[PDB]
């Protein structure tokens, strides 16, 4: 199914 | 038994010198860890970014007087403006200065000025890890096998010292000249007793424990290899969708679904680490980290010697001379601006 392809950002809060 | 009498003397010997070996490198480690302005910013060429995420960039950079070429980390220290943003700044400082590992970037200098703040390491030019799998689509899995190998033992390294990573993803892993890994961006990594609460690290990779705001431990390092060693051997990761908040559903409900070629051996070593549930999740157990390196699936690997970075890599990428970029995505470039007043000083004194 469908998802993301690119760099992912990581979250430093939440 | 699964092992005759030779292979399992042999084994546990080596279990034995692993414990060894760690129990010297953490006394190395705290000699650092316990006693931490090596440079300044006129003392580099600023070539080329190399990647961008929301509190800063990193820069090829070149030595002026050396000609040596380093990675430069650039930290804006206004946006470093969140409580959890300032203090992970600070672990990744310290943690770097500290470790020693094959499969660990080396950390050179460390500064700061009125605006920002600077980590300068070891350039790793063959790229990430991101790039080339997106590029290739998956990885077979001998060739996962041997990067999730070095990933074990990266782990084993520094849980040993009470260090969890919390941001395993292909685009942290580099591709040295000989092939091998070099784990970067310790923004996440803290020295933690026991368990720690902050929510944080890339939502395709957290453990189910991180998204239900429980305080968690190591063993969310564990679940991420797991997720890793899928996404390698996939091509995708086992938890995927448009938004955050999709992924956090998938991952809680524990219900992964494997390709028709993956082997058994890997769908059951995936299995037993994204495992929700913690007493049975592999690398939490009595034996630890032992129940991964012992799982069929690595079978075939000479742990020593991938250590000993003895064995064949799969791929070495092309490397043109000193300071190529060309296995880099190109990014926007911003000039980098200092100010003539200092910027949030009190709350840097220690970095
Ligand atoms: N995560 C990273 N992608 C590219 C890069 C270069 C240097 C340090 C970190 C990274």
């Amino acid at each position: 199914a469908a998802g993301r392809t690119g760099r992912r950002q990581a979250i430093h809060d939440i | 038994g699964h092992m005759g009498n030779a292979a399992a003397a042999k084994k546990g010997s080596e279990q034995e010198s692993v414990k060894e070996f760690l129990a010297k490198a953490k006394e190395e480690f705290l000699k650092k860890w316990e006693s931490p302005n090596t440079a300044q910013l006129d003392h580099f060429d600023r070539i080329k970014t190399l990647g961008t995420g929301s509190f800063g960039r990193v820069m090829l950079v070149k030595h002026k007087e050396t000609g040596n070429h380093y990675a430069m980390k650039i930290l804006d220290k206004q946006k470093v403006v969140k409580l959890k943003q300032i203090e992970h700044t600070l672990n990744e400082k310290r943690i770097l200065q500290a470790v020693n590992f094959p499969f660990l970037v080396k950390l050179e200098f460390s500064f700061k000025d009125n605006s920002n703040l600077y980590m300068v390491m070891e350039y790793v030019p063959g790229g990430e890890m991101f790039s080339h799998l997106r590029r290739i689509g998956r990885f077979s899995e001998p060739h996962a096998r041997f990067y999730a190998a070095q990933i074990v033992l990266t782990f084993e390294y520094l849980h040993s010292l009470d260090l969890i990573y919390r941001d395993l993803k292909p685009e942290n892993l580099l591709i040295d000249q000989q092939g091998y890994i070099q784990v970067t961006d310790f923004g996440f990594a803290k020295r933690v007793k026991g368990r720690t609460w902050t929510l944080c690290g890339t939502p395709e990779y957290l453990a189910p424990e991180i998204i239900l705001s429980k305080g968690y431990n190591k063993a969310v390092d564990w679940w991420a290899l797991g997720v890793l060693i899928y996404e390698m051997a996939a091509g995708y990761p086992p938890f995927f969708a448009d938004q955050p908040i999709q992924i956090y559903e998938k991952i809680v409900s524990g219900k992964v679904r494997f390709p028709s070629h993956f082997s058994s051996d890997l769908k059951d070593l995936l299995r037993n680490l994204l495992q929700v549930d913690l007493t049975k999740r592999f690398g939490n157990l009595k034996n630890g980290v032992n129940d991964i390196k012992n799982h069929k699936w690595f079978a075939t690997t000479d742990w020593i010697a991938i250590y000993q970075r003895k064995v064949e890599a799969p791929f070495i990428p092309k490397f043109k001379g000193p300071g190529d970029t060309s296995n880099f995505d190109d990014y926007e470039e911003e000039e980098i601006r200092v100010s003539i007043n200092e910027k949030c000083g009190k709350e840097f004194t220690e970095f």
